[PDB]
């Protein structure tokens, strides 16, 4: 009976903006404290901004200070955040938590969230790198070759080996988002150091988004 | 009385808090009561300053 | 604003009673508070004003604040609290602040040191007047790693971007990091390090020019 359902995310330039909503039910909206909390992918809580019941009391981290400004309509139930000139660290889920404390404070109810992703990226296929495996495993039972796949957009990736025919050793590891908004990811095959010279080695990178399909041959320097 | 104290118990009766004095903290011991000082009656309770708004008064048990 | 630091990962086994701390100079004479955030999700509080539980919360998790050390503690673990914790707190004289959050793991299998790979970057990427380089974590458990770069003896923390720990087939856990370079820096020095921190423990691969 208490519910709060954030609105506004999407993909913006740097130095854009956009701005946020928080749709409240359940609670007498004008006499409580409501916040904005934001989480980057993978890293920790950082509280936003709060602004009182009435809107007299109004402060803001300093990461976001100046660019930033949290207001609040309490006839229709709603917090917002106008978000100007972002920036790539502000990528983030966004929540909106109410308030509750006098001298020490808190944040009881949260709302699912809603995603800010400040990217300048655009669907681009991806730049495939041989990743050839070390000349002090070359000697031995065991090497790893691999692949990079750098710098593409929108997911997915489809990575083989020899056109399905290699798929034991095989490990291709998620990717990374990076700051830039593309993605980059890598695929590592285990192979007998014997091989190396004999069997040929080819990773199988298709991005069906930009019509793009490389195989690359990886061969030891 | 620490202000620690001062500061959990006014969450522990925030519905209750009001111009009038509110119940002793404690029941074995000393604490405090707190009121809102009647200048500041018609003030939210999320924007009351702990220091300028709030009377504490020690209570002996 | 009041710094808040707790430990990166804690495990446990199910059934047994798990602490996560959270540390700061006379964190004692403030008002600590907690939440639960499982992957996904929204936090929840479990408990405000360092020990006090809203309705709801089990009385299995319990809060204590006493010097320099607050504690969440969970008795009787179920798998179901693996989740991240975050400490917080927000006197009204300064801002609001948390912890880096704990990694609570119930464990289910042994721990497993990672295996590291680091590949240095292809003759191909230095053509494009580019260069990465690629360090591969896998095989690791808990899911919670630290990766930290170093280039001759010093750290680097420009041009580095790490995965989340994904789990895999095995149920161990993988992760990935990058470290892009321009092709001057990459012959510029004589060794690049990754280190991986897991568990107490670390493992470094070292790739020279």
């Amino acid at each position: 009976e208490v519910q709060l359902v954030e609105s506004g995310g999407g993909l913006v330039k740097p130095g854009g903006s956009l701005r946020l909503s928080c749709a409240a039910s359940g609670f007498s909206f004008s006499e409580y404290r409501m916040n904005w909390v934001r989480q980057a992918p993978g890293k920790g809580l950082e509280w936003v901004s709060f602004i009182s019941s009435s809107g007299t009391y109004i402060d803001y981290a300093d990461s976001v200070k100046g660019r930033f400004t949290i207001s609040r309509d309490n006839v229709n139930n709603s917090l917002y955040l106008q978000m100007n000139n972002l920036r790539a660290g502000d990528t983030a889920v966004y929540y909106c938590a109410r308030g509750m404390g006098i001298a020490v404070r808190r944040f009881d109810y949260w709302g699912q969230g809603t995603l800010v992703s400040v990217s300048s990226a655009s669907t681009k296929g991806p730049s495939v790198f041989p990743l050839a495996p070390s000349s002090k495993s070359t000697s031995g039972g065991t090497a790893a070759l691999g692949c990079l796949v750098k710098d593409y957009f929108p997911e997915p990736v489809t990575v083989s080996w020899n056109s399905g025919a290699l798929t034991s050793g095989v490990h291709t590891f998620p990717a990374v988002l990076q700051s830039s908004g593309l993605y980059s990811l890598s695929s590592v095959v285990t192979v007998p150091s014997s091989s190396l010279g004999t069997q040929t080695y080819i990773c199988n990178v298709n991005h069906k988004p930009s019509n793009t399909k490389v195989d690359k041959k990886v061969e030891p320097k | 009385p620490s202000d620690k104290h001062i500061k959990e118990y006014l969450n522990k009766i925030q519905n209750s808090l009001s111009t009038e004095w509110s119940p002793c903290s404690v029941t074995c011991g000393n604490g405090i009561q707190v009121r809102i000082k009647p200048g500041s009656a018609n003030k939210p309770k999320d924007e009351l300053d702990y220091a300028n708004d709030i009377e504490k008064k020690i209570c002996k048990m | 604003s009041y710094v808040l630091t707790q430990p990166p990962s804690v495990s446990v086994a199910p059934g047994q009673t798990a602490k996560i701390t959270c540390g700061g100079n006379n964190i004692g004479s403030e008002s600590v508070h907690w939440y639960q955030q499982k992957p996904g999700q929204a936090p929840v509080l479990v408990v405000y004003d360092d020990a006090v539980r809203p309705s709801g919360i089990p009385e299995r998790f319990s809060g204590s604040n006493s010097r320099n050390t607050a504690t969440l503690t969970i008795s009787r673990v179920e798998a179901g609290d693996e989740a991240a914790y975050y400490c917080q707190v927000w006197d009204s004289s300064t801002v609001a602040s948390f912890g880096g959050g704990t990694k609570l793991t119930v464990l289910g299998q042994p721990k497993a040191a990672p295996s590291v790979t680091l590949f240095p970057p292809s003759s191909e990427e230095l053509q494009a007047n580019k260069a990465t380089l690629v360090c591969l974590v896998s095989d690791f458990y808990p899911g919670a790693v630290t990766v930290a770069w170093k280039a001759d003896g010093s750290p680097v923390k420009v041009g580095v971007e790490t995965t989340k720990p994904s789990k895999q087939s095995n149920n161990k856990y993988a992760a990935s990091s990058y470290l892009s370079l321009t092709p001057e820096q990459w012959k510029s020095h004589r060794s690049y390090s990754c280190r991986v921190t897991h568990e107490g423990s670390t493992v470094e691969k070292t790739v020279a020019p």
